Order: C-alpha cells, then structure tokens, then sequence
RNA sequence: AGCGAAUGAUUAGAGGUCUUGGUCAACCUAUUCUCAAACUUUAAAUGGGUAAGAAGCCCGGCUCGCUGGCGUGGAGCCGGGCGUGGAAUGCGAGUGCCUAGUGGGCCACUUUUGGUAAGCAGAACUGGCGCUGCGGGAUGAACCGAACGCCGGGUUAAGGCGCCCGAUGCCGACGCUCAUCAGACCCCAGAAAAGGUGUUGGUUGAUAUAGACAGCAGGACGGUGGCCAUGGAAGUCGGAAUCCGCUAAGGAGUGUGUAACAACUCACCUGCCGAAUCAACUAGCCCUGAAAAUGGAUGGCGCUGGAGCGUCGGGCCCAUACCCGG
RNA sequence: AGUGCUCUGAAUGUCAAAGUGAAGAAAUUCAAUGAAGCGCGGGUAAACGGCGGGAGUAACUAUGACUCUCUUAAGGUAGCC
RNA sequence: GGAGGACAGAAACCUCCCGUGGAGCAGAAGGGCAAAAGCUCGCUUGAUCUUGAUUUUCAGUACGAAUACAGACCGUGAAAG
RNA sequence: CGGCCAAGCGUUCAUAGCGACGUCGCUUUUUGAUCCUUCGAUGUCGGCUCUUCCUAUCAUUGUGAAGCAGAAUUCACCAAGC
RNA sequence: GUCUACGGCCAUACCACCCUGAACGCGCCCGAUCUCGUCUGAUCUCGGAAGCUAAGCAGGGUCGGGCCUGGUUAGUACUUGGAUGGGAGACCGCCUGGGAAUACCGGGUGCUGUAGGCUU
RNA sequence: GUCUCUGUGGCGCAAUCGGAGCGCGUUCGGCUGUUACCGAAAGGUUGGUGGUUCGAGCCCACCCAGGGACGCCA
RNA sequence: UCCAAACUAAUUU
C-alpha cells in the first residue's frame, strides 16, 4: 500500500521528473485530463469556473483523479451527461520516491529510495479544475468544484472566471470581437486574427 | 500539405549567418587569419600581402594590409590601364598577367623611392630570381601572394602576376613548382616554356594554327586581334616593348570629372505614411469590388 | 567529492554565445598589447589552446610579456588566506583590452589639457570629481493646474 | 520567466488531405493544457575582478646582435619640464626570527542534500557556544538585550509593572470573548481536516405599503388521467416528460410513501394580520472535533467592568551596558 | 575422478652441488652428462571423504510400473525417520 | 526529407531539389567544429633532439597532464604558415 | 485507534449498521530509524507474589438510537466505583 | 546616384516571392591549341569576345516570416538587510534598498574604411 | 540488496568458435496378414527491448520468467 | 548358433 499522504504533502525536494535518470516509475493514475462533451465549441457554453489553491504543496495522482470522479458524476447527474466539460489542469510530473527497509544493507546506509508514485506541485493561485457550462448552471459548478474539494489535502477557494470559457479573453468583449473578426470560432478554442500579417488572409476573412 | 516543413518559424529563430563576405562567397576567413595577421611582438609593423584577382575582363593586382578599420591599399595595378603602355588586346591572358604584376611593382618602388636602388630582373628569362636586400641601402619590399579562392595548380595566371613583380623588383617568397614550365613527371622547371608564356606565345601558335586550318575560326577567337591588326609574328617584341614602357613610366596620374548632377538612377525607399494608406487603399478596393 | 579535472563546471562558462558560434572575428586577432597594459581575461571555446583555467575567467591583469600569438599577464589569485600574483600565459584569442583604464586615460589626458591654461583666466577649475552631492533647493510650478489625487485600488482575485 | 523558441516530457479539440491504416487513424498546418537538479532564447537581487597618477604626464636625445620598404616597430637608457597629491570615509605602517596549543566540535537565522520524520545524517553563509560572566526567557551551553578592573551617583536595553516580586494605588483609551477540558507573549515545550440559527463584524445578491417574512387561513385545484403505460395514473412515480382551467392566478407534481374513485384544501392570491426581511458567503473570539497511564502545573496563587485577547497613551521599575566622578 | 598413501622406473620430460668438455690472457661463460623429488603409469574407501536434475505416460479423475532425456568419479543400496 | 529513373520492392545504384549541422569527429558526458576539427586523395614522421619559465592539484611540494617560448634538425604548402 | 467527504451495500433507502476513491489526525503496549545517556557494570525473557494507575467500556448503575413487537443483539453517551 | 577589388563590425545585412536596373563594371556567355584537370572542358585550368540582362548581383516592394529596437507586461515575479511580525503549519504581510521575462502593441530593415571606376 | 547464470524445433538440449543442430517425436512412402527396422520430408518472432558493429543466437544497457550463491555478536 | 515382440469387447455354423 501507499504511504498516507501526510508524508509526500510539501513541496520539500527539487523537481524530480521521469527521464533518462528516473527510469523506472509507476504509471500515473489519473490518465484522462479532460472530461464532458470535449467537442462542445465555444460559441455558446459560456460560464468557466475554477478551482484555485490556496496553499503551495503537491497533490498526488491518487488525488486528482478522486476529485476527477466525484466532480463527474455530480455534473453529469445535475447537469446531463454532456451539458459540460472538465479540464483538469495539473499533470502529475514530479516523482516521490520511497524508502523501503526490512538480506539488505540496514539503517539509513543508502538511503536513496526508489520511485513510488507521481505528484503535482501546485502554487498560490494556480488553478486547479476548470469547468465550462451554460450561464444557468452556475449553481452547479459551484457545488461540484465544492464538493472536489474533500478529496485534496490543503485549502482551495471556488472561483467563477470573467473569460469567456476556456479561452482568455473577457466574456463582456468576446461578443464583440468575434463579431468584428478579431476572434474566430476554430474548435473548443479562439484563435485571435492580429491586424498584422500577409493581406491576403484580410482578404479570406472578408470575403 | 503532406511533409514537414524544414524552414519553417523555427529554423529562422535559430539561423546564425555565415560572414557578409563569406555567404557572397569572396573570402576564405580561414586562409585569411593566416594571411594577415602579424606576430604579436613585431607589433604594429605592417603585413603586407599583393593581392592578385582575376576577372573574366580584368586582372587586378594590389598590395595591401590589414587594419581593424579595413585593409589599406598602399598600391594598386590594374590590367585595363595596360593599352597605355601598347597591349591593346589579350588583356587577361598570361602575358599580361606579367605585365600588371611588373606594373605593380616599379609603381610601388618609385612611391618609395627605391625604383633605382632595386632594378629587379630586366632581361625576361623566366628562370627563378630572387630580389635581395642590399647592405646600406633599405630593404627590398617583402610581400606575400594572396591567391584568393582559386585553385593554384601549375600555370595559374596568379603565379605570372608573382613573377612579374619578382621581375619587378619585389620580395615574394615563392616556388618554380607552379610557373607553366615545370614538368610534374619529372619534378623539372624548364625556364624556355616558362619564358614563353610570359611573350605570348602559346597564343601566337594557336593563332598560327586557327590561320592555317580552319581561317573561320579564326576570325571568331580572335575578332579584336585582328580588328587591332596584331599579327602572330610581332607579338613577342609587343611586350617587350611594353615591359619597357613600364620601367620607363611606371606612375598612375588620373583624371577627375566633375560636371555630374544628383541624379537618382534608383528607387528611393518609401516612407511609412506611403506604406499604410496603400494597404488602406488595397483593403477599400477590395470591399469596393464586392 | 569533487573531481579535480581541469574544466569541470565549465559548461556555460567557456561555451559560445547564442548565434555566434564559428569563425572568430578577425579584429580580435589585430589589437597591440604592449607591455604594461591591462586586459580582461574570458576564454572563448572556439579556440582550445591557451586558453587560461576556470578560476581566472573573469579576472583582470597587466601584461608582462608578449609571444607572436600570447601574452603573459599578471593576475591576482585568491587563495584561502592570502592573495598571489599568477603569472599566466594566454593566446590572444580568449583576452581584450579593459575599458576600465581607458576612462581614467581620459581624464589625465584632460587635466593636462587644462593646468597650462588654468592660471591666465585665474581659473582654479575643479579636479576631483565629487561623490554626487545633494539636491540643491528649487522651486516646482503647478502651471494652474492641480495635483492628481491618487488612492489605493479595491482587491480582487484573478490569479 | 520560457515552452504559439531548440532539446526532452505532455492534454485536448480544429483545419487540410497526399497513402503499404483499416469512415477511422496515421500525416501536415494553425492553435490549446501542464513541466524540467543532470533543458533554455531571455534573465535579476546579492556577488567576483580591475581602476581612480609623480612607479605619472609632457618634452628632447642615445643604445640594440631583436624587428624591418622607411628617419620602421619595440624595449632599454640619459637629460629637461610639470604638484590643484587628481572620489568619499577611517587608520601609523613595513618586515624578520623563534614558537606553544589545536587538527573529536556543536547550535541558530537564511540557502540547501539524503530521509515519512528525528533533539537524524551531510554542506554553504554569517553569528554564537566551546573559552563567558551579567539583565531578561519561572527553570536551560546556544534565544533576546548587553559582553566584565574595585566603587558612588544618574540613565537605559531586552523584559516588565494584582500578590509572591522591584514597578500603573493611571478616576488610562476603544472593542472583542463565557468556555460543565477558557485564555494568557521569540526560541518553547502541544494539535488538523471538518463543523456551530454561539456571538460579532464584512461581502454579494434578493424581496418589500401595485404590501413581503413567519405563523393561522378565506374561492384556495381541475376536461389532460395525456406523453411515461395494466412492476408507477379520472390524489400523489426507481425511465425520455412538460400544453390549457369556460382564469382574479394555477398541477400531466414537491406535497396524505402511492397495482388503490385512497383522500385531505399546500402551491397562488385580494381583503385580515400591516413593517422591513430573506439567502449565500466570509473571518474574528469562543465551542465541538480533542483519548494514557504517581497527583500537578499560563512558574504558583489566583484572575472574568480583566490580572484574558487586539490596537494604543502617559508614567514607572533595574544590568557588570551608557554617562559623570573616585 | 579430488586429496592422500603406495607400487613401478622403461627410451622416461624437468632436475643441485661436484665432476667432464670446450671458448678466453684469466676471472668467467657455454655445452654435455643427468640423484632423490616432481611429472607420467598402476593399486587402494573397516584411507580422508563422496553418493543428480528435467519432461511425458494406465480408456472417470488422481497417481505413475513403463518411456525419453541432459548429466557425473558413482548418482543414496539394505535399512530407519 | 522530397521528386523522379529497366529488372528494383520497406531497403541495391543513378539524378535534381531542400537541408545551421538535426550527422560525424575511437570511447563516458559536456563544450567545440561547415570552402571546417567532418569525408576523400596527395606527401610525409613535429609521436624526434634540447635547456629553462609558467599553469593545473597545491603546502602554492612531487607525479601526472597541459600551456607559452627559445635553440637544433626536419615534414608539408606556391606561400602566409 | 479515531475523524471528514459520500460512490455504493443495506429487498426500498448514502449515512439504523456500514463505507470504496480520496483525505485529516491522535497515541507510544510494536518494530524500524537514530546513537543523546551509561562499558573503573543500571543483573537481561517469562511465570509466581503484590499494590496502584490509565480508558480507547467486556460486565454492572443511569441513559439515548435501531432495519428496537417480546426475547436476544448491535450503536452511542455520563462513567474506571466494582 | 552607384559599382568593382580588398575589408571591418557580422541578419536592421538572412529567407520567400514580385518589380525595375542608364553608363561602367561584374556576370552569364563562346571555344579547348597551349598550361592544368576531369567518367564527362559540367566544375577546375587556359584561350577568347558573337550574344544577353534571362539568372547571379544591385535598388525597390510585401497590413510578409525572422532579426534589431521601444512600449506593455509591472513596480509584477523574485531579492539584500530587519523585527520578541502574523500563522499549528505550509507559507504570508510590512520596513529598508534593488528589480526582471513572455504573450500583447509599435518602429526599423545594413552601417562603414582603403584604393579604382562610372554618372555631363 | 549485490553478483553470476539459464531462455533456442513438440520435449531434453547444442554451437558461445561475431561471418541455426543432436537425440527423440511428428507427418509421409515402405516392409508386414496387421500394429521394430529401412527411406524421406517438414518445422524455429533462436525471451523481450535498444544499443555497438563490415556482420549478431554469440558483444554490450534494460525489463521479465526462473535458478544459484554470499549474513549473525546479542 | 546375427537379430524375430504383439495379436476383436463388437459374439450366432
Ligand atoms: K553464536
Ligand atoms: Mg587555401
Ligand atoms: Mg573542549
Ligand atoms: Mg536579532
Ligand atoms: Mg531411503
Ligand atoms: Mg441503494
Ligand atoms: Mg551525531
Ligand atoms: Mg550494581
Ligand atoms: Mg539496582
Ligand atoms: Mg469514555
Ligand atoms: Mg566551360
Ligand atoms: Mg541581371
Ligand atoms: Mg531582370
Ligand atoms: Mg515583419
Ligand atoms: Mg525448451
Ligand atoms: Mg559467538
């Protein structure tokens, strides 16, 4: 079994991902990042909202994907199965390692251990989770980003974004940019078109 | 689109240019930090290198050496000066190759001063000779050949610039390996091949040759000798004739013009408030058209 | 421990900047050094011979002796207690000239310049610079108009 | 910091369409999420080196076997001339001989490596203890203040000022808090997640005399029960529902847990009652969470218009420190 | 087979001092000759000691009398646990 | 890498185009390197004879290794070198 | 040895009794880990005898809860008197 | 106004594509007896001068890509010194001084030395 | 933990000598009245994954499945 | 004096 998660929880070693020097680590345990109807567009799922830590430590895999699961099923069971998308946005790429003891060399004679499991270092104001939904689901994302909090160990605040969605822009001028070309509507995301360039990508946009 | 393009926003963040002169393709830099550079305790005393360079019209010779600043050419030489002197034609060819490296040398030793002092070697031989230093007197000028990008092989055109300025009077460390009348199978410099190609008379046969075969050839290979009426037969007293009339007046004069006006044979670059009412202009006649 | 290899640490150090790899420009071949003069001593990569070790990167020395393609210089070294002079041997690549000199050239250059004609216009002009003193009193216009008030901004939380 | 910059690691859609993939992938292009002790275009703070003159500067000449187109170049040498001593601040400096003891160290702030951690093991930087007393932290190698000849006077530091115990015996200022385990001062000697209609602040939003809120209730629910189905429909449901009362506004149900026409008047009200109220947050103190062995520890006694916590004022108390004196 | 002990000594390989021969002005050097022992060859376990693995197989299953195999100086026998 | 060319295809050889090093340089990793430090030809033995100085480790001792010279003799190149 | 969250189990029904994926603690009867004390010596396992203490309650007194009809049983509270 | 030869700094100079190039030059170009090289006069070497600015090269252009340089990012991130600051901690405020990097938004697109031409 | 070692045709097991095999079995003819012997043919990701190399089953790095051996004062 | 083993449970005279 795993150690508890008291003993992995600061942010105490430098970053130590797999590579060439550790080889050899367990997979991750969460595997899928992004969740809902991926393929729903931008155009009209308007609402994002976060969740953002309040503390810096490092959240183990086991983690990410028990507050993956419980933030799931109540979005799907509140919000339909595809009324949403979530995007965990932490990927487990630091490496705890683990000491194990007890015909071997006792005591702390070489006592640098083996690779156990992945976390994810986390910072002050990082987000953690973002949830995109319809604007009349407010509600709800409050309450699923809340009750994900239960399953990390440190202190998170719920947070609803001023972007529209995923993208980076604000929702009070995307409305006007996507209008006024400066935005175009590609996949799940926004790709921003500058006033600089050859002119004849001017000319297929105003065509 | 199907294959991964290699120049891409990438390749260009990352390109490091080769040197202005070496992406031209005019400068070994290699050879050339060998070339110029003096021994740091001989410390601001001069290298000079002669620097000979061969057009497809023209054979430039030049000394020069190297500053921080740029190279400082202290004498140059040029072959299109030559119909002064009676060589009208065959301008490039390597008896005038002789002629501009003797040309470069007595109009150096006389900027000097030293034209008398070191007279060189006046009767064409084409054997090797070798200018030394006279004691009380001030040291013959030592120089070295800078051949460029061209391949050195024996007969090359920048070997008879050398001898003609080792004939002049200059010193220039040299061989007889590369003069045209060495004979690779039997490692012999023979001096009568070599003298020959100094008068001019590996062309004199060959227009000997273009006479007595094909005479319509003839007139196409050599359509200026013939227009300057430059017969086979007084071409070897042509130069020496001319060689003397460079020892006679080595000395560039040059004339100035001036009654020239500004005028602008190219396009000036236009400015920004031309550059972005003309997209202005571009984009209004676009939605114009539609 | 540490090994004692002549260019352990030196990865960064004696590598070449961003896009100026290849050729060395050819103007670092042609400056004098004379015997006396003060250079900075940083070491290329392009160039593996003579080149000084790692713990003189950086320093600075005058020259003592001059070779046709290095130099000798005079650097001060700290070891642990005590500060010696290392007499060193450097091809010319890898050294330039120090620019820390040159302003205090300038100067003697212009204090001569200006002793023989200080006495006749009964000048006694000021040599010693001084170490910035402070602000002298001044007055500051309003030009009718009035100062902005300005005022702490409400928190929110973006990031 | 960067990754719509190389090298690596990596998530998702989109746009293209060539084909030894079987519409799917692969592929390409533009984007997008997250990373790096042994990656980096970029890039600090702190830092390291040198310099800031007479050993200089400007003039003339001489020597050379080195160098050399040249009276060249370089080094050396000899005269002569120039003091506004060419930033600040502080300070007397140089040099030699002989030489003991030591070569187990430990601790603390910040950076840091191994380890779940350790009063653990290992480094960097500075200070300390060891070698060192004194005042303060009740007590203590190392914390905080300050370093010591033997005394008088005065004044402080850190810390204090109910009584032990010197000093608030101030008509001290404004609040917060009740604890049937209260709390009470660097190191430091005990607690977390999660909760509380306990109280006190705050933030956002909502309703309200075209009368809310909470509580009684006055016509106060029905052809349509549809669609879902005779495992749940002419009251009320584990699967996709979803219009209309012949209205002053109304159920294809939250509501009397339901194969039942079982059967009672919520919902929404205009007069009654006639003035403000509701919700979600948030963080102060306090409480729950909170269990170990001899009987016991804000140091003790005790303290609750404070002798507790927070922000503050004036006094005052004394060290071997500072000051004046012997 | 190992380690011992033992017998045999054939033309036996290795092998000291002295002795013999040659080279040299001599010290010296080289060669020949070769005792035991070692090496080679037998014998010996009531000498020291030692004495295996892997596959498949009976018509319910399961076992495995039998079969094949790598392998060593022999592969633990009568017994007993 | 692309596009082509009898047999010939996922790989034989031929040709053009793109190609900032994504290859290679004996080996570990790091740094360096493009008319090159790479690959291929030509000629060679400077992998030789010398005396000091300096660097690196450092006590500023030695070995090792290394760097600038100087004196010889040489190789190569037209020559600078 | 406890807590929190709540997918599920419990014919129905998250929470009577439970409790996955997570996560937060306490304790010093274990053992690791350490090497601070003792090597000019602290007699070293168990049983026997005997006293006292702890509570994280097995029973008994007083209670609350249930998937508590009665009976039996399980879950909590005050409680270490016996 | 501009080129040639040799350079200095080495993209503000590179890359792609389009347009113009008087006179000189530079080139492409024509040939293989000699010199010298090749499987091959393609390269290299040599001898030329009928043709041509097609290409190289030069000048210009592109809401061009890169590169150079400003703004923003941001007094942000981080950081020297300091406290008997806060917080159970992790970490965080303040004092005293320093002070960045993207994305995003502008501007720019070779300077220049020595020698020699040309341009009326 | 560390170090060695094995892996190859159905089975036991070669070649370790950088340049795919025994025995037995299985098919298939024969002989026989019909089921040893005679004849012939077939068969192998040579554990896996990358390296190195003119070239790998042989040599390197790792993973796996198996083995073996190395420790004692309480 | 070379080797040379075996022979339906499936029955009707
Ligand atoms: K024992
Ligand atoms: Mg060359
Ligand atoms: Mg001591
Ligand atoms: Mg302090
Ligand atoms: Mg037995
Ligand atoms: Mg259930
Ligand atoms: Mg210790
Ligand atoms: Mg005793
Ligand atoms: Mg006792
Ligand atoms: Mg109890
Ligand atoms: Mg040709
Ligand atoms: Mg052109
Ligand atoms: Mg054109
Ligand atoms: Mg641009
Ligand atoms: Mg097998
Ligand atoms: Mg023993």
């Amino acid at each position: 079994g795993r150690r508890p998660a008291r003993c992995y929880r600061y942010c105490k070693n430098k970053p130590y991902p797999k590579s060439r020097f550790c080889r050899g680590v367990p997979d991750a345990k969460i595997r899928i990042f992004d969740l809902g109807r991926k393929k729903a567009k931008v155009d009209e799922f308007p609402l994002g909202g976060h969740m953002v830590s309040d503390e810096y430590e490092q959240l183990s895999s086991e983690a990410l994907e028990a507050a993956r699961i419980c933030a799931n099923k109540y979005m799907v069971k509140s919000c339909g199965r595809d009324g949403f998308h979530m995007r965990v946005r932490l990927h487990p790429f630091h490496v705890i390692r683990i000491n194990k003891m007890l015909r071997l060399q006792t005591g702390m004679r070489g006592a640098f251990g083996k690779p156990q499991g992945t976390v994810a270092r986390v910072h002050i104001g990082q987000v953690i989770m973002s949830i995109r939904t319809k604007l009349q689901n407010e509600e709800h994302v409050i309450e699923a980003l809340r009750r994900a909090k239960f399953k990390f160990p440190g202190r998170q605040k719920i947070h609803i974004s001023k972007k529209w969605g995923f993208t980076k822009f604000n929702a009070d001028e995307f409305e006007d940019m996507v209008a006024k070309k400066c935005l175009i509507p590609d996949g799940c995301g926004v790709k921003y078109v500058p006033s600089h360039g050859p002119l004849d990508k001017w000319r297929v946009l105003h065509s | 689109g199907f294959v991964k393009v290699v120049k891409n926003k990438a390749y260009f963040k990352r390109y490091q240019v080769k040197f202005r002169r070496r992406r031209e393709g005019k400068t070994d830099y290699y050879a050339r930090k060998r070339l110029v550079i003096q021994d740091k305790n001989k410390y601001n005393t001069p290298k000079y290198r002669m620097i000979v360079r061969v057009t497809n019209r023209d054979i430039i010779c030049q000394i020069a050496y190297a500053r921080i600043e740029g190279d400082m050419i202290v004498c140059a030489a040029y072959a299109h000066e030559l119909p002064k002197y009676g060589v009208k034609v065959g301008l490039t060819n390597y008896a005038a190759a002789y002629c501009t490296g003797l040309l470069l040398a007595r109009r150096l030793l006389n900027r000097f001063g030293m034209d008398k002092i070191y007279e060189g070697q006046v009767e064409v031989t084409g054997d090797e000779y070798n200018v030394e230093s006279i004691d009380g007197q001030p040291g013959a000028f030592t120089c070295y050949l800078d051949a460029g990008l061209a391949r050195t092989t024996t007969g090359n055109k920048v070997f008879g610039a050398l001898k003609g300025a080792v004939d002049g009077g200059l010193s220039i460390p040299h061989s007889t390996k590369r003069f045209p009348g060495y004979d690779s199978e039997s490692k012999e410099f023979n001096a009568e091949v070599h003298r020959k190609h100094i008068m001019g008379q590996n062309v004199a046969d060959y227009m000997r040759y273009l006479m007595e075969e094909d005479e319509d050839a003839y007139k196409k290979q050599f359509s200026q000798y013939i227009k300057n009426s430059v017969t086979p037969d007084m071409m070897e007293e042509m130069y020496k004739k001319a060689h003397a009339a460079i020892r006679e007046n080595p000395v560039y004069e040059k004339k100035p013009k001036k009654e020239v006006k500004k005028k602008r044979w190219n396009r000036p670059k236009m400015s920004l408030a031309q550059k972005k009412d003309r997209v202005a202009q571009k984009k209004a006649s676009f939605l114009r058209a539609q | 421990t540490n090994t004692k290899g002549k260019r352990r640490g030196t990865r960064y150090m004696f590598s070449r900047p961003f896009r100026k790899h290849g050729v060395v420009p050819l103007a670092t071949y042609m400056r004098i050094y004379k015997k006396g003069d003060i250079v900075d001593i940083k070491g290329m990569g392009t160039v593996q011979k003579g080149m000084p070790h790692k713990c003189y990167h950086g320093k600075t020395g005058r020259v003592y002796n001059v070779t046709q393609h290095a130099v000798g210089i005079v650097v001060n070294k700290q070891v642990k207690g005590k500060i010696l002079a290392k007499r060193i041997n450097v091809r010319i690549e890898h050294i330039k000239h120090s620019k820390s000199r040159d302003s205090f050239l300038k100067r003697v250059k212009e204090n001569d310049q200006k002793k023989k004609e200080a006495k006749e216009k009964g000048t006694w002009v000021q040599l010693k610079r001084q170490p910035a003193p402070p602000r002298e009193a001044h007055f500051v216009r309003t030009n009718g108009k009035e100062p902005e008030l300005l005022e702490p901004i409400p928190y929110e939380f973006m990031a």
